């Protein structure tokens, strides 16, 4: 969620 | 009794596939500057030749999202310096690459906003230690050395910020309007890759961020090669990228990962010209799209006026396929590199203005070369002329992009344009702006629809029967290359396994049963497995 | 449509600290006067420590212009240990945002960053300040123990907010969760009452808020806008928001529950990154009582002339309808890059006609990008699109744009006069201009002259010069004004009476006037209420007939008048203005006496005449229609002879013809004005005796729908004749007819099939289409074609089945397409075959068995179809090679349709049949 999951 | 001329002032000539113009000048469109004298409510016909000009030189710009999520598509980017020179050398004497790369603005909501002072140097609340985020850094200018390109470009590692989005339309921008600094030759065919990871923040986004001045398409990139009002000023609109990408005669590639793409194919939809090309398997680098791209983004003509005065109106006719002229139009679509084109224009004023040069271009999109005009003018309670709809009076004269006697009808064919780039689907004509289908048994916006319109088998069979066999109609009639492109390739005496396509079969003139199949796999893929060997009579 | 633009009152503030980038009205229950709120983020304090803290400041409308800032916080950072900070204002954006009810007024600081309770933070979880003349409360609803970007810690809480009627506060917050977005609505009291300087998360009782939601409704920023009207039922007001990053960047508009904090409507952008949802605000524009969705798209793109796209911007004008829906509309900008939507400001009912008003703000427009303001009114009908008014940035440049109209607000009289005023505010050049609305008057224009038919050899008064008695005609011209709000009682004008006025430069002018020989004379006027009509007149002659000619072309007076300024209140003295639709002049004609002879007035004989040419219409498009007319004269000279065509509500007016030579070239000119459309043509003025005429008159009607049998045009020609002054009204009538071109079109996939038959096996008993053999589809269309509809159709579908108790092209399952439902006499797929796994030719139904299928169709309009779907297989035993010659079949199959009614009754119809094969053609290939 984000920069990344 | 009115002298409405048009001399043709230049006329450098179309250079013949002639990609290095060694003391040649290499130039792509003929008539390189013409002038109009003008009549009060007079016309003058002329014409423009464009050629896509055989081993034009490429230059080759990477912009890379380097934020980590960006982290699983590395490394093998070595690809690039390698891998952009050979699949390209086929098609360029001279490539020129570069490369620069981007993460957030560095500031309040973005940016690891200071949570312990010690994570300047970011994702070590996880830890990894990846560097501190940027927005925007040059690392490399368009150059020859692919193997000094081959090792800046391992250097590289992700950084890492909180926003899903990750802007980057900052760099596009950047990379666009810093000709100087990124090297971008007024001779070459320009290229700009955008590789990501996922989303992208557009313009107003940044107010989150406090900052609420609009970006002014400026170059801001100095000697430390960072885009220095990156914290100071908004990511830039559709409009200004579309603009300045325009301008710089820049062409945008967005090359992403599988999960992001339709994200990237409708923004391509809005910034016409733009083609997005997938980039997984593993991921650093997958079929080149490049290649794949800069073919596409050169397989239609397109021209573009610019500072055209309000009085005069051009109107269009363009002979794309062997002398075939399609009126009221100026693109033509499916031109494999080297193929020529000619359209007539039509300027016309309605009661000359004032004096003045008032010169103006007309060019094809992506390239330098341009026909000037310059124009000159030979002037020295209730009307009932209306109805209405931009009708002028004396006796209604309507304004530009507007014909017909009530003045109702449009010039614009981009409304009649099809999901496919068709002009209604290839089965009517754009009729003020809307399609009127020479029913084949279709109907629909843009003729699309035609559910009783025969099986593909029949559309393709005249294809094998021209471009594996010589001898169809499409083969009559001198059209069966733009005309049918797909890309045919005797397969093995046996049958595909990709079930969810479809195999055909007929008989040709010489009575044997030939057999194919139409397939599409990712890129939209078209093509074509004839059964080598037809099933002919025995004796 | 006006409020002065010459003196404005202008606000300025302190140099880059965006004052006016938030605006408003602050009006005291316990003070006769009021101010104006200026947000200034930026603007440092005297806070310790603090760097561009912001403020917002409380301007005196007293013409003194002082602004000085208004006290909410004073303090500084509190500390959480002893060097490690609880909070860090500096920077914090206060003033951002301002909102001010009665006496009480929230203001934020959404850029205000918080340390977590727990580790090391620094989350910009936003903060406000309500203040009530010297109480004064914080509150953060985003500041709670649920943190990280995750919960709300990016919250920026504040970033736009609002009050509701019954005292509630809608708040929005975009970074809340992953920048999903959230709304919060606490009521007042309770956010007062529950204050606890020692708490930092505070729990209210009845809290309202948009909790977190699946991932991938992220970045969408819901809370960037926020208006709020009633959109449920009833009640109170309902939360309006914006979510500009909503649907993949495309946009998007929420409305919830003012009581539940529950969906109720959405709303969606057309285009990508245009950022439908910038701006929001809900008004009632047409005065009937229920709000209307105003969304803003600054950077939307819509095709320029020459069809390439432009980002103009775009506003979205959706107005409430009484069953719960809307009817929406759109309205694009002027300019490139002006950002048009930006930032959409109501007020009050800025002419006081009854309606609400509204203005849109192109900030970055105009010239040297000083920035617009748009002005649009309201009407019955909805809102009129087009800038009644524009107000124009008029200031440098300095660093960045102006951003004039980048906030603004109006809806309030910040004075005597009763119209609403507006705050525009431009924090490029740190200022705000407060534009007062201007009063509207009325005036209604008079005038008559005594003799319209002026008397060549009547001697009735005497000339001033020298005592003769010239054909004498007196003039009056009344004029009667009204008002509304503060400006009545000394109402100065300035008529001006024009004598025979077709008289250009050519200097005949026929008319003069009395004591002062000629044909322009002026006055000074005078009056003051909304029925008081002060009068006035004069005396005219005409020259005697021996210095002039004319053989009648009416002498028109023309009376024109204009009003003066100091005429309004003191405050700067604000000079009010006619209405919008006002015409300044009246004309009124004299004739003079000839040929009505020793009868002594003309009486005409009119009369309308017209034809049934092309006597009827299909319901459907728009069908060409012309009306051949006749209006003749047979009595006297008719003067001011003029045809009425009164057409209905399909009809409409093109022009007359010129494309033929028997037809004449009228004067027509369409013009609804009153409850009734009408064409009205100059039949000449003076329409001489025995004058006959004949022209067309082009129309194009539509349809009424089933609006029985036929449409009618009502014909008379009327003249300002005392006498015999009209013609017998013609009413003429032409008939709706009906006319459906539907036709079936049919096609079958594989056409052909060659049986030799690629890897085939025999099963005992199959189980698979590949088992069975290839997959044979027939295609079937009934598309309506033919202008006028039909409501109720059959399709018949005639399948080949059997051969000699042999299958061959075996029905599996079959689809449909539009308003159709099927039926098979025989049972489909009667062997479960179901999909993957690990004579001498033609077959038709009239030599083999037949599995039909029957459809039940209707309503297919304009342009629509309805298809049938049939897939079947090729049994394959279309194969007896040991005997004879089996070598070559034509399996086919047919479907015939019945259009059996049509939605008008009393029309007349006749049954529209037809019907269509399609065969696929199976062959031993080589043989
Ligand atoms: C508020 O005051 C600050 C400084 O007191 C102004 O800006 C600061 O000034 C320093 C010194 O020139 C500059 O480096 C920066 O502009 C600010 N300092 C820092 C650390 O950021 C600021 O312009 C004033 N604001 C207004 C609206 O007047
Ligand atoms: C308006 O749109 C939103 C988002 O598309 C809808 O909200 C979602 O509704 C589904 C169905 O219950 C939930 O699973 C999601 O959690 C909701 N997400 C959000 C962000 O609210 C909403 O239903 C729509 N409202 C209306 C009236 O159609
Ligand atoms: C008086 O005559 C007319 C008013 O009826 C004015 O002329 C124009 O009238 C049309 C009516 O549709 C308007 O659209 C124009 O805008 C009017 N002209 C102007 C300049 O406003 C005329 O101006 C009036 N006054 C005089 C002195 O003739
Ligand atoms: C199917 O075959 C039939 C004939 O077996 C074709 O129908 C017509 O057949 C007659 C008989 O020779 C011809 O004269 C007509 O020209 C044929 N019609 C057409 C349109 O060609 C029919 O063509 C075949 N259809 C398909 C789809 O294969
Ligand atoms: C505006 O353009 C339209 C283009 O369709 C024309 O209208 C046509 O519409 C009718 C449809 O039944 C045709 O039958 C007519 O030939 C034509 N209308 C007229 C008056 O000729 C037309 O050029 C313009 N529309 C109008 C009302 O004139
Ligand atoms: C026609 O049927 C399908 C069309 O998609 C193809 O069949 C091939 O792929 C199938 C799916 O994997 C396999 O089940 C088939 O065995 C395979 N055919 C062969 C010869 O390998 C192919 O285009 C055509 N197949 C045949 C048998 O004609
Ligand atoms: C059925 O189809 C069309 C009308 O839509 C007409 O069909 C005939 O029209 C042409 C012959 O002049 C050809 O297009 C067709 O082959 C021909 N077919 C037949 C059977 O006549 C015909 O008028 C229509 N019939 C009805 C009752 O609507
Ligand atoms: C992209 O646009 C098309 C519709 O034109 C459709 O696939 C979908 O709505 C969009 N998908 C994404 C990911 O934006
Ligand atoms: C387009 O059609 C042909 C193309 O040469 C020609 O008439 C001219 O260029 C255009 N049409 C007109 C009427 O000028
Ligand atoms: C609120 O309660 C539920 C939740 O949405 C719903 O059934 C109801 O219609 C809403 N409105 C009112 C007035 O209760
Ligand atoms: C006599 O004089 C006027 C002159 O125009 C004439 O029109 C009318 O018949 C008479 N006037 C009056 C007031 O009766
Ligand atoms: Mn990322
Ligand atoms: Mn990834
Ligand atoms: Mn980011
Ligand atoms: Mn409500
Ligand atoms: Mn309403
Ligand atoms: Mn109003
Ligand atoms: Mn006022
Ligand atoms: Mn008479």
């Amino acid at each position: 969620r984000g920069d990344f999951v | 009794e009115f002298p409405v001329s048009e001399a043709r002032v230049l006329e450098d000539r179309p250079l013949s596939d002639k990609g290095s113009g060694d003391s040649s000048q290499v130039t792509q469109v003929s008539p390189q500057r013409i002038a109009l004298r003008l009549r009060p409510d007079d016309s003058k016909n002329f014409s423009i030749q464009v050629r896509q000009v055989e081993d034009y030189p490429v230059d080759i710009y990477y912009l890379m999202d380097l934020s980590y999520s960006m982290k699983d598509d590395l490394w093998s980017i070595q690809n690039l310096g390698t891998k952009l020179a050979t699949q390209m050398r086929k098609l360029t004497s001279n490539l020129r690459i570069g490369f620069g790369a981007f993460v957030d603005k560095p500031v309040s909501p973005y940016m690891y906003i200071s949570p312990p002072e010690a994570l300047e140097n970011p994702c070590y609340d996880m830890k990894t230690t990846c560097l501190p985020m940027f927005g925007y850094k040059h690392v490399l200018t368009l150059t020859d050395q692919v193997t000094r390109f081959n090792e800046e470009v391992k250097k590289q590692s992700v950084s890492r910020n909180r926003d899903a989005p990750e802007g980057g339309f900052d760099a596009i921008m950047q990379a666009t309007v810093c000709d100087e600094k990124i090297g971008w030759r007024n001779d070459a065919s320009h290229l700009l890759v955008f590789t990501t990871d996922a989303k992208t923040h557009i313009a107003l986004d940044g107010r989150l961020a406090g900052i609420v001045q609009p970006n002014d398409g400026q170059c801001h990139v100095g000697s430390d090669n960072h885009y220095s009002a990156s914290t100071t000023m908004d990511y830039p609109s559709l409009g200004l990228m579309t603009e300045k990408l325009s301008q710089k005669n820049i062409n945008l590639i967005f090359a992403v990962t599988e999960n992001v793409v339709n994200l990237y194919q409708n923004y391509s939809e809005l910034i016409p010209g733009t083609t997005v090309g997938v980039l997984s398997m593993d991921s650093s680098n997958v079929l080149q799209l490049i290649v794949d791209a800069y073919g596409k983004i050169r397989s239609k003509v397109e021209l573009e006026v610019r500072d055209l005065p309000e009085e005069l109106s051009l109107s269009f006719n363009a002979t794309c396929l062997n002398n075939e002229v399609i009126p009221g139009l100026k693109s033509c679509m499916g031109l494999k590199i080297g193929d020529t084109v000619s359209f007539s224009i039509e300027a016309k004023v309605r009661g000359c203005p004032q004096e003045k040069e008032k010169s103006f271009t007309i060019k094809p999109v992506g390239f330098k070369d341009s026909l000037i005009v310059q124009v000159t003018f030979d002037c020295d309670k209730g009307e009932m002329c209306s109805g209405h709809g931009q009708c002028s009076c004396g006796d209604c004269l309507c304004d530009s992009d507007w014909t017909g006697y009530y003045c109702n009808c449009t010039t614009r064919t981009d409304t009649c344009m099809s999901s496919n780039g068709l002009l209604c689907s290839g089965r009517g004509k754009c009729e003020c702006g809307s399609c009127v289908c020479i029913q084949p048994g279709s109907y629909g916006d843009t003729c699309e629809k035609c559910p009783t319109c025969p099986d593909a088998c029949t559309f393709k069979k005249e294809c094998v029967e021209c471009k594996k066999f010589d001898r169809e109609p499409y083969m009559t009639e001198n059209t069966c290359n733009r005309y049918c492109r797909d890309e045919i390739e005797s397969v093995k005496e046996l049958k595909d396994t990709g079930k969810d396509a479809v195999n055909c079969t007929y008989k040709n003139e010489d009575d044997c049963v030939v057999r194919f199949q139409y397939y599409e796999d990712s890129s939209g893929k078209s093509i074509l497995y004839v059964v080598e060997e037809p099933e002919c009579p025995k004796g | 449509f006006n409020l002065d633009v010459d003196s404005p009152a202008e606000y300025s503030g302190p140099e880059g600290s965006y004052f006016g980038f938030a605006v408003d009205f602050f009006v005291p229950s316990a003070s006769s006067r009021m101010f104006l709120l200026v947000g200034a983020p930026k603007a440092n304090t005297t806070q310790p420590g603090i760097v561009e803290g912001g403020q917002v400041l409380k301007c005196d409308w007293s013409s003194t212009r002082r602004c000085q800032p208004i006290e909410f916080d004073a303090t500084g950072n509190r500390d959480y240990a002893k060097d490690d900070p609880l909070e860090f204002k500096s920077h914090q954006w206060f003033g951002a945002s301002v909102r001010s009810k009665q006496d009480k007024i929230l203001a934020c600081a959404p850029l205000y960053h918080w340390r977590t309770e727990m580790k090391q933070e620094r989350e910009p979880v936003g903060t406000c300040f309500l203040q009530d003349g010297t109480k004064t409360v914080e509150y953060a609803p985003c500041r709670s123990q649920d943190i990280d970007a995750d919960g709300q810690g990016f919250c920026q809480g504040g970033f736009s907010i609002d009050f509701t009627k019954a005292d509630r506060v809608l708040l929005g917050g975009p970074g809340s969760f992953y920048w999903q977005g959230q709304l919060i609505s606490d009521q007042v009291a309770e956010i007062v009452s529950k204050y606890d300087p020692n708490v930092y998360s505070i729990k209210y009782n009845n809290q309202l808020a948009t909790r977190t939601a699946q991932a991938i409704f992220d970045d969408s920023y819901l809370g960037y806008s926020v208006a709020v009207g009633d959109f449920n039922g009833d009640g109170i007001d309902d939360f309006v928001s914006g979510v500009p990053r909503a649907a993949r960047t495309l946009g998007m508009v929420y409305i919830y529950d003012g009581k539940n904090m529950s969906s109720l409507y959405n709303f969606t952008g057309e285009q990508m990154a245009a950022y439908f949802g910038f701006s929001v605000a809900a008004t009632d524009i047409n005065g009937d009582d229920y709000a209307d969705v105003f969304i803003g798209a600054p950077l939307f793109m819509d095709r320029g002339s020459d069809g390439k796209l432009q980002e103009v911007g775009q506003v979205s004008v959706s107005l409430q309808r009484a069953s719960g829906d809307f009817q929406t509309t759109k309205l694009n900008g002027f300019e490139v890059f002006a950002r048009f939507g930006s930032a959409i400001a109501p007020l009050g009912d800025l002419d006081q006609d009854g309606f609400n008003d509204i203005a849109i703000a192109a900030p970055y427009g105009g010239e040297d990008k000083k920035g617009i303001v748009y002005i649009f009114n309201g009407r019955s009908t909805g809102l009129n699109a087009v800038p009644s008014q524009i107000l124009e940035g008029q200031w440098a440049a300095r660093s960045m744009p102006p951003s004039f109209g980048y906030s603004m607000k109006g809806a309030t009289d910040i004075d005597k006069n009763g119209y609403p005023d507006l705050i525009v505010g431009a924090f490029g050049v740190d200022r705000a201009i407060l534009y007062r609305a201007r009063p509207v008057i009325t005036v209604n224009a008079g005038l008559e002259v005594y003799p319209s038919i002026l008397n060549q050899d009547n001697k009735t008064c005497s000339l001033p010069g020298t005592a003769l008695k010239v054909s004498c005609f007196n003039v009056r011209f009344c004029l009667k004004a009204d008002g509304k709000g503060v400006l009545p009682r000394k109402l100065n004008f300035q008529v001006e009476l024009l004598l025979d006025k077709l008289k250009q430069k050519g200097a005949i002018r026929r008319a003069l006037f009395l004591y002062s020989r000629s044909p322009s004379h002026s006055k000074n006027m005078t009056i003051s209420r909304g029925g008081l009509m002060q009068c006035e007149e004069l005396i005219a002659y005409l020259r005697d007939e021996s210095e002039f000619r004319d053989k009648l072309t009416p002498i028109t007076i023309f009376m024109e008048y204009r009003l003066d300024y100091r005429t309004a209140a003191d405050t700067t003295g604000l000079q009010p203005i006619l209405n919008q639709f006002t015409p300044a002049n009246i004309s009124r004609q004299a004739h003079i006496l000839l040929d009505c002879g020793e009868d002594n007035v003309c009486k005409p004989k009119l009369e309308v005449s017209v034809d049934s040419d092309q006597k009827k219409i299909y319901i459907g498009d728009d069908n060409p229609l012309t009306l051949i007319v006749k209006a003749q004269n047979q009595g006297e000279g008719a003067y001011e002879a003029e045809l009425i065509v009164s057409i209905p509500l399909q009809a409409d007016f093109i022009g007359v013809v010129r494309n033929n030579e028997a037809l004449a070239r009228l004067s027509c000119a369409f013009k609804t004005e009153n409850q009734t459309r009408q064409v009205v043509c100059d039949l000449g003025n003076p329409m001489k005796a025995g004058t006959q005429l004949l022209a067309g008159l082009r129309f194009s009607v539509h349809q009424q729908s089933e609006m029985d049998t036929s449409v009618k045009f009502d014909l008379q020609i009327q003249s300002s004749n005392l006498f015999d002054k009209v013609s017998p009204v013609v009413s003429h009538k032409v008939d709706l007819a009906v006319l459906a071109a539907v036709e079936i079109r049919g096609v079958s996939s594989p056409d052909h099939v060659f049986l030799p038959i690629p890897n085939w096996e025999h099963k005992e008993n199959p189980e698979t289409e590949e088992d069975v053999g290839p997959v044979v589809q027939h295609i079937y269309e009934l598309r309506n074609n033919g202008p006028s509809s039909f409501s109720k159709a059959m399709l018949h579908l005639q399948w080949p089945y059997k051969y000699n108790n042999n299958t061959l092209l075996y029905i599996l399952h079959y689809d449909i397409d539009g308003p159709m439902n099927c039926t098979s006499d025989m049972e489909i797929n009667p062997l479960r075959i179901k999909i993957s796994s690990l004579d001498i030719h033609t077959l038709g139904c009239g030599v083999a068995q037949c599995l039909k299928i029957v459809c039940q169709v209707g309503r297919l309009d304009r342009g629509k179809s309805a298809i049938l779907y049939v897939k079947s297989l090729l049994w394959t035993e279309t194969f007896m090679n040991k005997e004879n010659q089996n070598h070559s079949y034509s399996l086919k199959s047919s479907a015939s349709f019945n259009v059996i009614e049509f939605p008008y009754k009393n029309l007349p119809i006749e049954d529209i049949t037809n019907s269509t094969l399609v065969t696929t053609n199976v062959t031993w290939g080589i043989q």
